[PDB]
């Protein structure tokens, strides 16, 4: 049999078809899934990335500093956890289904705190004040597939593994149809909520419609962008089914900042380490050295992070960043390299935050060629005299050329219109367009300087400016040859 | 109402020839049936 | 506890406690009368029920099937009252694949036997033809095409209508449809009012020995739930919140009803909590707004410096220090930035600036500085 065409490489899981509605012979004939060896979850890769070290690495002062302000090593959300943690445990208590809506911007603990609200609800299930739960976690990014959470969930349920659509039914089947006395309560968080939104909205009507179902004992914890994701991107019947309680998380003020940085480094600032000389080892409690972070750059790390998004991850990243800073200056004037008071100054702060300031276009723009930057030039005059923000590519090569001719009595110009025009040399004819033209075109639409219409006509193909137009005349007006003419 | 649908398939019920009785309705079976046969024979030879 | 068994009850999952909803009794009459004249002239016909979200569709239907009823035949009383097998569903459309395979769900939701392929209404017509039933279509929106020219996307519905208005077929089709989201007898479930909305939460907790709240608190509850689109699952929720307010700031009276309405729902405090530096940004983004409304924010931080030449108010700054002031005023709330395809002749994504702030409210904190007037 001869084929049309071929698809030899299908991966396809070992996944059944059968939903959960048709192995058992009726509703009464289910028994009791809490009694069942694989139903409720009741790693093999760890030991993959693991080698043998043959050198004593050398940890100095600041590398401390810096593992401790990582993001993986709760005194400012109090009200936020108090808040979902008794919706929670009432759910839980009364074998009720619900749906917690949480929302915020990135990095103000929402994952965190939902964590911790799911830690102590264990803590509490594990000392009998409220019955047993299950807990899933289905991030919307995580997901090859958006309906791969219809996969994901049920086999943390049951322990099968079936295709989407009959994981979906047996979802379905399980939540509407089994009794409470014969499953247990499943707390599920779905994180990053706009993941989850498809065109028809299949997953989101689903999954706040499995909460308002009897049976379902379904907890569903939703965590997204903004308040208003069901009022922009949902339909009236999920945005009803959400509610109307929705819970805030601001970002953070710059004492919450300092609190967390400040609980970060509370066993280490203004602390003493012996530290060799020789080497710069240092162990916590040959030198005895005194290491501090001044508060005052905390502060206005705290302050300039807070007044900008209020993101925790940034005031860890801009403190990790200042003692990197004073790390590579120590390390550079001590002679330190790989295998009495130390203070992580505001200087290093004040250099972190502006390393993320400091523009490099302007830069960038100031150390091209001289044929990039007349390129540009021509552009802002085209821009001046017809005032289109789009300027032919025709018009720019005649206002070049014209720019060449009329300034010929230029020194400068003088001594590099035959390089612009024969490459320095004789037996090279006048050349239509200067030397590197399309080089510094493509240099410029390679940075993002310029846009250009997909044309194939090369004089009438347009050209605009991506950047603003002053810092464009700012770098020309930095070059000694560009501001005399 | 099959009238307000795209196709539907209809069976008629059932309780031989098109040629009819010319000279005004005096003309016998018998020709019609020798003019039917005679037009056949002519036909086929055509065709 | 009485406040886990009120807050148990005040769930969108709590159960429904001869079988009709306390303020749906006209709907629930008109059902029956349909019911009763499909079901014992043998008439095909169709129902088709409007209304907004959380009006009570759902729950009365599912009532009706709970209370007054080949798999799925059951028996039904009539006004004159002898008896009758008819087989009722229920089937949801969103967990369809195809809004084309409904007519399986049907034929799959009657047999027990033979299995054969129904792709059209005609093997669905002739399955039903030597017989009745009915079928209950919730979220039927969903059987509308996407992406389809207006004929062919009402194609498969009217299929399941016409269907509905044949001769000598047994089906009677009941269409629950949600009204926003968008011939047949049109049943409309309309919103609750606040009478209605008492008298079902004191009707629903009259299972409860203690009633927790006020009489007062839910009646201010329910007028502030009500109007165009008044939704039950609202008030259940606000009712929800106040007992949760109470027992984390720990009867609930009209200050908790109050507490809720303030927490869980303005550009006067916004402009107030500014420096002059940001102000003078919030100046210029919406005068560069006026002249192009299409404007990156390339495009405003370039409004911004030929408006401080022209007034040397303030030292000029960067284009990242603009970027980030408009971060800044992002967190505050007084700027929407997105990413859009810009439509001119060469189409990229860039990013601009968008302002959604009350404009009354913005000319009265500006003109109290005097500075800041020339960039108005
Ligand atoms: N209250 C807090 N106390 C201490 N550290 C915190 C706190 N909030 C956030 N952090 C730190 O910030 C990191 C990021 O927080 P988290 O992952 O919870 O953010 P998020 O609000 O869910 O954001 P995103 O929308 O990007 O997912 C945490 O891993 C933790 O290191
Ligand atoms: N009249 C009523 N009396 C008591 N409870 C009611 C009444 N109407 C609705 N409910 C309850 O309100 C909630 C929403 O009801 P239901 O699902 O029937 O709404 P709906 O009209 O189908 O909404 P949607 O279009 O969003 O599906 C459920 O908890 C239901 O039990
Ligand atoms: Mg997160
Ligand atoms: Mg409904």
């Amino acid at each position: 049999v001869i084929r049309k065409f071929t698809k030899k490489n299908v991966a396809r899981a070992k996944k059944k078809y059968t939903p959960f509605s048709k192995r058992f012979k009726s509703i009464a004939a289910i028994p009791d899934l809490t009694s069942l060896p694989e139903f409720y979850g009741n790693s093999r890769f760890e030991n993959k990335l693991k080698t043998t070290q043959k050198h004593q690495i050398v940890e100095t002062i600041f590398s401390k500093v810096k593992k401790q302000l990582n993001s993986s090593y709760l005194p400012a959300r109090e009200n936020e956890f108090a808040s979902i943690y008794l919706s929670a445990y009432s759910a839980i208590e009364s074998d009720s289904a619900t749906t917690i809506y949480v929302a915020g911007t990135p990095g103000v603990g929402k994952t965190l705190t939902v964590r911790e609200v799911v830690k102590e609800l264990l803590s509490s299930s594990a000392q009998r004040e409220i019955p047993d739960f299950l807990y899933v976690e289905i991030n919307g990014l995580k997901m090859v597939k958006p309906t791969d959470c219809y996969e994901t969930l049920w086999n943390k349920v049951s322990g099968e593994r079936l295709t989407w659509a009959a994981s979906m039914e047996s979802l379905e089947f399980y939540f509407k149809r089994v009794p409470k006395n014969k499953k247990k309560t499943i707390v599920v968080l779905l994180d990053e909520l706009d993941a989850m939104v498809t065109k028809s909205q299949d997953i989101m009507y689903n999954f706040f419609n499995w909460t308002t179902y009897e049976n379902a004992k379904l907890i569903v914890i939703a965590v997204a962008n903004t308040m208003d994701l069901p009022e922009r991107q949902l339909g009236n019947k999920i945005t009803s089914r959400i509610g109307f309680t929705r819970i805030m998380f601001t970002g953070y003020t710059h004492e919450e900042l300092k609190n967390i940085i400040d609980l970060r480094l509370k066993g280490l600032n203004d602390s003493f380490f012996y530290v060799d000389t020789k080497t710069g080892n240092a162990i916590l409690i040959v030198r005895k050295v005194r290491l501090r972070m001044s508060a005052d750059a905390i502060e206005i790390a705290s302050r300039k992070v807070a007044s900008v998004s209020g993101d925790a991850r940034r005031a860890l990243k801009v403190c990790k960043r200042a003692a990197e800073i004073a790390e590579k200056h120590y390390m550079a004037k001590h002679g330190y390299g790989y295998d009495g008071v130390q203070t992580v100054h505001i200087t290093h702060v004040m250099k972190a935050l502006n390393e993320t300031l400091n523009s490099h276009v302007i830069t960038f723009m100031t150390r091209l060629s001289f044929t990039a930057k007349l390129f540009i030039y021509a552009l802002l005059n085209l821009m001046k005299k017809n005032g289109s923000q789009e300027q032919e590519l025709g018009d720019i090569v005649d206002e070049i050329k014209l720019l060449i001719e009329v300034n010929g009595s230029n020194k400068f110009v003088m001594e590099i219109a035959k390089t612009l025009f024969q490459q320095g040399s004789d037996n090279i004819s006048e050349q239509l367009r200067i030397i590197s033209w399309d080089f510094v075109l493509n240099q410029l639409l390679d940075a993002g300087i310029l846009f250009k219409q997909t044309m194939k006509n090369d004089r009438i193909c347009c050209v605009k400016l991506n950047i603003s137009v002053e810092e464009a005349k700012r770098a020309m007006n930095e070059d000694e040859t560009l501001r005399n003419l | 109402a099959d009238a307000q649908r795209s196709h539907y398939t209809v069976y008629p019920s059932l309780p031989h020839i098109p040629f009819v009785k010319l000279l005004s309705g005096k003309e016998s079976e018998v020709n019609v049936e020798k003019r039917w046969e005679l037009y056949h024979q002519l036909h086929s030879h055509f065709h | 506890s009485i406040f886990l068994r009120t807050k148990a009850l005040l769930q969108k999952s709590s159960e429904l406690v001869d079988g009709a909803l306390p303020a749906r009794t006209a709907e629930y009459e008109q059902v029956m009368n349909f019911l009763a004249k499909a079901i014992s002239e043998h008439r095909s016909d169709s129902l088709y029920i409007t209304g907004p979200p959380g009006t009570g569709k759902t729950a009365q239907l599912d009532m009706i099937i709970r209370q007054k009823f080949l798999q799925n035949l059951s028996w039904f009383e009539l006004p004159d009252g002898r008896l009758e097998s008819v087989a009722v569903t229920s089937i949801n459309c969103i967990s369809l694949g195809e809004p084309s395979s409904i007519f399986q769900k049907i034929f799959d939701s009657f047999q027990d036997g033979p299995t054969l392929q129904i792709k059209n209404m005609q093997h669905l017509q002739k399955f039903l033809e030597p017989y009745t039933f009915v079928v209950v279509l919730d979220e039927m929106d969903r059987l509308l095409h996407a992406n389809t020219s207006e004929t062919q996307s009402v194609r498969t519905i009217l299929e399941l209508f016409l269907l509905a208005k044949l001769p000598t077929v047994s089906f009677v089709l009941i269409g629950m449809a949600n009204s926003l989201d968008m011939l047949p007898q049109t049943i409309v479930f309309q919103p609750y009012t606040a009478e209605q909305m008492y008298e079902i939460v004191i009707q629903k907790m009259s299972s409860l020995p203690t009633i927790i709240f006020q009489p007062m608190a839910i009646k201010f509850a329910a007028k502030k739930c009500a109007g165009n689109t008044g939704d039950l699952r609202k008030l259940f929720d606000v009712l929800r919140g106040s007992i949760e307010i109470y027992e984390l700031e720990k009867k609930i009276g009209l200050n908790y009803i109050a507490k809720v309405f303030s927490k869980f729902v303005s550009t006067r405090t916004r402009i107030a909590k500014l420096n002059i530096q940001q102000k003078l940004i919030l100046c210029t983004i919406i005068q560069s707004l006026k002249l192009n409304s299409d404007a990156t924010i390339d495009e405003s931080f370039d409004h911004y410096i030929k408006a401080i030449t022209k007034t040397d108010t303030l030292a000029p700054l960067q284009r990242n220090e603009f970027l980030e002031i408009c971060t800044i005023l992002e967190t505050c709330g007084l700027v929407s930035i997105k990413k859009t395809k810009c439509k001119g002749k060469t189409k990229r994504f860039v990013d601009k600036i968008d302002v959604d702030l009350d404009m009354r409210e913005f000319y009265d904190e500006m003109t109290k500085i005097s500075i800041l007037k020339p960039f108005l």
